[PDB]
C-alpha cells in the first residue's frame, strides 16, 4: 500500500516530431493524454535544487 | 629580495611617500620631504593592472551547468559523473594556486628589480660627485638646491657644472 493504493499508473511520454503523427490504440486501462506541450529546445541547462528566495 | 633592493640595502620601504611606490627623499638647505617617482610608478602600476587583468580574462567560461541526477541503477555514470567534475576541481585548483605563488614571486621580484634599476640610474648619474651611505641613499659633494635637487628626479642632472665643486670637497675627504 503506497499512499493508500495497491494499484499502479505506469506513466510513458514521447516527443513527436513535426510532419510525424502518433497514433494512440487501446481497450483498456489508457490514461488518456488531455493536455499536451509544444516547446522549444534550450540545450545546455539543468536542475538546482534550492530552498531560496527568488529576486 | 632577488635583485638585493627590497629589503635588501634599502632596509625599509618609506610610510611617508603615499604618491607612487618609488621616490627620493632630499635633505638640503632649504628643506626636506619625500617625493615619489612616476615614470617608473606608473610603468608598473599599469604593468600590474594587465597582468591582473591577464589571469582574470584568459579563463573563457562557457553557458553551461554541472547538476545532473542519475537515476540508482546508474550509479557507475553517476560515479563517473563526479570523476568528471572532481578531475576538473582537482586541477583548476593545483593550477590556480601554484600560479598565484609564481607570480606574486614574479610580481615580488619586478618591484625589487626597478628599486635597483632606479639605484643604478641615480648612482650612474653623478659617479663620484656622492659617496654612496649604503643604506640606499646618497651624499652631495657639493651644495645642491631644489632646483639641482629635482634635475636629479628627472633625468637631467649636470655633471659638469657641479664638477668642479665636487673635486675640491671630495679632496677634502
Amino acid at each position: 500500500k503506497v499512499r493508500d493504493q495497491e494499484g499502479r499508473i505506469n506513466y510513458y511520454w514521447t516527443l513527436l516530431e513535426p510532419g510525424d503523427t502518433i497514433i494512440f490504440e487501446a481497450n483498456g486501462n489508457l490514461i488518456a493524454p488531455r493536455y499536451a506541450f509544444a516547446l522549444s529546445r534550450g540545450f545546455g541547462s539543468g536542475i538546482i535544487n534550492s530552498n531560496a528566495p527568488m529576486d | 629580495g632577488l635583485f638585493g633592493a627590497i629589503a635588501g640595502f634599502i632596509e625599509g620601504g618609506w610610510t611617508g611617500m603615499v604618491d607612487g611606490w618609488y621616490g627620493y627623499h632630499h635633505q638640503n638647505e632649504q628643506g626636506s620631504g619625500y617625493a615619489a617617482d612616476q615614470k617608473s610608478t606608473q610603468n608598473a602600476i599599469n604593468g600590474i593592472t594587465n597582468k591582473v587583468n591577464s589571469v582574470i580574462e584568459k579563463m573563457n567560461t562557457q553557458f553551461t551547468a554541472v547538476g545532473k541526477e542519475f537515476n540508482k541503477l546508474e550509479r557507475r555514470m553517476e560515479n563517473l559523473n563526479k570523476k568528471v567534475d572532481d578531475g576538473f576541481i582537482d586541477i583548476w585548483t593545483y593550477n590556480a594556486e601554484l600560479l598565484v605563488l609564481l607570480e606574486n614571486e614574479r610580481t615580488l621580484d619586478f618591484h625589487d628589480s626597478n628599486v635597483k634599476n632606479l639605484y643604478e640610474k641615480v648612482k650612474s648619474q653623478l659617479k663620484n660627485n656622492a659617496k654612496e651611505i649604503g643604506n640606499g641613499c646618497f651624499e652631495f659633494y657639493h651644495k645642491c638646491n631644489d632646483e639641482c635637487m629635482e634635475s636629479v628626479k628627472n633625468g637631467t642632472y649636470d655633471y659638469p657644472k657641479y664638477s668642479e665643486e665636487s673635486k675640491l670637497n671630495r679632496e677634502k675627504i
